[PDB]
């Protein structure tokens, strides 16, 4: 019961200067074709077509509101029934992941009016103001993580290093996170704008705000005067594997975080296929990113929505077939 | 008036151009140091055909001798055939193409043609009538087939009024270097046939089959086969400085030997067939070698003259002999075999008697034929080429060297059209 969507991103200006060839076509509503140039043994080049079918496929002209309406917008009428719901951002680095989740990259700033964080935090409140659901008298509170160097940090408080422990009921609890109480939608935009300004990110010329950590934004839905948890919507922005040509100026510091981004995703790649077959010991405790994402897969009231991000060009055709094959494996999953 | 500029290239061109000179300098009797010591005026009036002039019975024998690798240039300058000619015709190159037709034609071989064509522009203005261009090369090598075929086009577009002949050397599976060359073969034939007039088909498939069987030289060298081909190349050019009843100049040879509008590959025969200095041979009688010219084995091209219907049968005789028996023994063939020579030309050329004997043979002969037996030297190359090509094997040695993939297809289809052109029976 996992919905999978894919989003081809458009071609940048610099990739036109290097004369990049676009190979990803989205001809229909829910298909995609990868045009792979292949050569035979006698130097006769030919072309392969890799069809895919998803729940919904996005073009390169789609905006973040349309990506929102088909991914996280159906999952708001779930959090007000008692369940919990998440969404991933899984792909290559540079493939538009924090442009979808975080917001539109407006150069020096982050226009957080776009993004999936703000558009769902707005839509909780409109849903909370309906007379059917206003009767429950709930309290919306928001928290916001950061997973850097395998360890959990916090971004509401400045640099509170955090632990990952477990309840006796087999429930992972990060403790002690900061959980501010949100008044309105003008309050939750103040968290996200202050949150993204403190997220650890590199500084270069190609991707001046490349993600260096697996940011997790939670909106906790609590009844008033009970201190339980009635619903959670946990966003997940990943960091993305990077192992193509990342040899620019990488010192001992750059590949220190560099090999730990790739280590955290192999643990995530294994838990997908281990859930694919049956009865195996699900390696959730390998990386702490997989221990946070435990309730997304095996949750009895969990409805997730992975958004597979795709770089369009020819030089990223290798990572593209890698990334699309996992999302097809994510789609073919029946937990319970 | 009747001047000839000569040119040759390649290893096979240079391992016969030394063998070409030593035979003609002893049939004409020419001293290899630069001088001449003879007696007859048959060998003295015609000194301006190949050769220049200088005082003191000396000259410079002009022939453009060129290859890129310097090992071949230093191997044809050692002996008495070395100091015979002009040192300013020392035209060599920097890096020898390693049996690559592509480097000898487009990248590297198309660089030093200006150092070759400048020599030809100076050996043309000094003469008064240039009556040909001769060429000796191998049809499946590197600069012998690369540069030697390109220098045809550089002169044919500058001297189009000159009849050009090439002493062609077809390769063979038995004697072989750079083992696979149907790629080097048909690329060298395609630009040859479209740009030449006369083509003498010499192959090493027949020059090794004779030595395996008749001369019993089972494992020879190139120089043992260079001796065989250098005896015919004097038997051909004896109609250039030794006149006779058939005044058979190369332009007159061009008209009298080419029936169809396209050139054809000539299949020369030979005299009684031994090596150098071998005894146990009879007197070279005239009626015996009629069977030795029309033999199914005595051919310088591996063919089938029992099936190839004759077109031109011009055979030049050499040596003081009876003129009456020459006319009678030829009439034992066409008057008995109507399928061997067939009805195309009334009164075809069948004799030309020279009196000067070659150095070592008295009353010899030289058969020069042309017939449809040269199908089999087009089918054996093409069947060894179509196995190379319909799997596109060994394709990448030319495609990265500034070539085209579809130039093979024309040079394949040009050869297949020759075979269907030969069933005009
Ligand atoms: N759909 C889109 N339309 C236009 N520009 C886009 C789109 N998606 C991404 N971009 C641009 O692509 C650039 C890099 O996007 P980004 O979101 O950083 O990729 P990324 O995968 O998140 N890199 P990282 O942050 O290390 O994961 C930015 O300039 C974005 O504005
Ligand atoms: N009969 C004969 N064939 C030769 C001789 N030298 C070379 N060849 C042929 O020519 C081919 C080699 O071509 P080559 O001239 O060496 O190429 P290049 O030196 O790179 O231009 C071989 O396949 C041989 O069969 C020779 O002296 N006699
Ligand atoms: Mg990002």
């Amino acid at each position: 019961s996992i919905t999978v969507c894919v989003r081809k991103r458009p071609i940048s200006r610099k990739e036109v200067n290097r004369k990049e060839i676009d190979v990803i076509s989205v001809p229909r509503k829910d298909m995609l074709i990868v045009h792979e140039p292949r050569s035979k043994v006698d130097l006769t080049k030919f072309l392969e077509n890799h069809k895919f079918r998803f729940d919904y496929a996005f073009n390169d002209t789609c905006d973040n509101a349309m990506v929102y309406k088909y991914t996280a917008k159906p999952l708001v009428k779930t959090i007000f029934e008692g369940g919990m719901a998440t969404c991933f951002a899984y792909g290559q680095t540079g493939s538009g992941k924090t442009h979808t989740m975080g917001g539109e990259f407006n150069g020096k700033v982050q226009d957080c009016k776009n993004g999936i964080y703000a558009m769902a935090a707005k839509d909780v409140f409109v849903t909370l103001n309906m007379p059917r659901y206003r009767a429950m008298n709930l309290v919306v509170s928001a928290s916001f993580f950061e997973i850097y160097s395998g360890k959990v940090f916090d971004l509401l408080s400045d640099k509170q290093k955090l632990r990952v422990l477990e309840d006796g009921k087999q429930q992972v609890q990060v403790v002690g996170l900061t959980e501010k109480v949100v008044d309105g939608v003008e309050e939750v935009l103040k968290l996200i704008q202050h949150g993204n300004a403190a997220r650890t990110s590199g500084q270069t010329s190609a991707n001046s705000n490349s993600s260096r950590s697996h940011a997790v934004f939670q909106i906790v839905l609590r009844p008033q005067g009970s201190t339980k948890i009635h619903g959670k919507f946990s966003f997940i922005d990943l960091a993305g594997n990077e192992r193509g040509v990342d040899t620019s100026s990488a010192d001992r510091q750059t590949r220190m975080e560099g090999a730990e981004i790739n280590k955290s995703l192999l643990a995530l790649k294994e838990c997908i296929r281990a859930l694919g077959k049956q009865s195996a010991h699900l390696p959730f405790r390998v990386s702490k990113l997989t221990q946070v994402l435990r309730d997304s897969f095996i949750g009895e009231k969990s409805k997730t929505c992975m958004i597979a991000m795709i770089s369009p060009g020819l030089s990223s055709c290798e990572h593209t077939l890698n990334t699309l094959r996992y999302a097809d494996r994510v789609k073919e999953l029946v937990v319970k | 008036m009747r001047e000839i500029v000569h040119i040759q290239a390649g290893q096979c061109g240079n391992q016969i151009g030394a063998k070409f000179w030593e035979v003609i300098s002893d049939e004409h009797g020419i001293d290899p140091t630069g001088s001449y010591h003879g007696d007859s005026d048959l060998q003295l009036e015609r000194i301006n055909v190949y050769y220049n002039e200088a005082t003191g019975n000396k000259y410079v024998p002009r022939a453009i001798l060129v290859d890129l690798e310097p090992g071949t240039m230093d191997s044809v300058r050692s002996g008495p055939f070395g100091q015979i000619f002009r040192p300013d015709n020392f035209v060599f190159g920097q890096s020898g193409a390693g049996n690559n037709w592509a480097k000898g034609h487009y990248t590297e071989g198309a660089e030093l043609v200006d150092s070759v064509l400048d020599v030809v522009r100076k050996e043309s203005e000094s003469c008064d009538c240039l009556q040909g261009f001769q060429l000796t090369h191998s049809l499946g090598g590197g600069t012998g087939s690369g540069m030697g075929t390109l220098l045809i086009s550089k002169i044919r577009e500058e001297y189009p009024d000159r009849i050009m002949n090439t002493f062609s050397v077809m390769p063979s599976p038995k004697v072989s270097d750079t083992v696979v060359e149907p790629y080097n073969a048909t690329l060298s034939v395609h630009q040859l046939v479209e740009n030449t007039d006369e083509t003498y088909c010499i192959d090493n498939e027949a020059l090794y089959d004779i030595c395996f069987r008749t001369l019993k030289l089972t494992t020879p060298t190139y120089g043992d086969l260079n001796h065989l081909v250098s005896a015919t190349m004097s038997g051909v050019t004896t109609c250039l400085r030794f006149p006779g009843q058939l005044n058979a100049d190369l332009r007159k040879l061009a008209v009298n030997m080419v029936p169809f509008p396209r050139l054809h590959f000539f299949m020369p025969g030979f005299a009684p067939l031994t090596s150098r200095g071998s005894q146990q041979y009879r007197a070279l009688t005239v009626p015996e070698l009629t069977q030795q010219m029309f033999d199914s084995k005595n051919m310088m091209a591996a063919c089938d003259p029992r099936h190839g219907r004759y077109l031109t049968v011009a055979a030049i005789f050499r040596g003081r002999m009876s003129m009456k028996e020459v006319d009678e023994q030829m009439l034992n063939v066409q008057n008995k075999n109507s399928s061997y020579f067939v009805e195309w030309i009334p009164n075809n050329v069948k004799t030309a008697v020279c009196d000067i004997p070659p150095r070592g043979l008295k009353m010899s002969a030289t058969f020069i034929g042309n017939s449809t037996a040269i199908q089999e030297l087009f089918k054996r190359i093409s069947e060894q080429f179509t196995a190379m090509f319909r799997r596109k094997a060994f394709l990448h040695w030319y495609t990265g060297e500034g070539m085209d993939e579809m130039e093979f297809t024309e040079a394949e289809s040009n050869m297949n059209d020759l075979v269907s052109e030969y069933q005009q029976y």
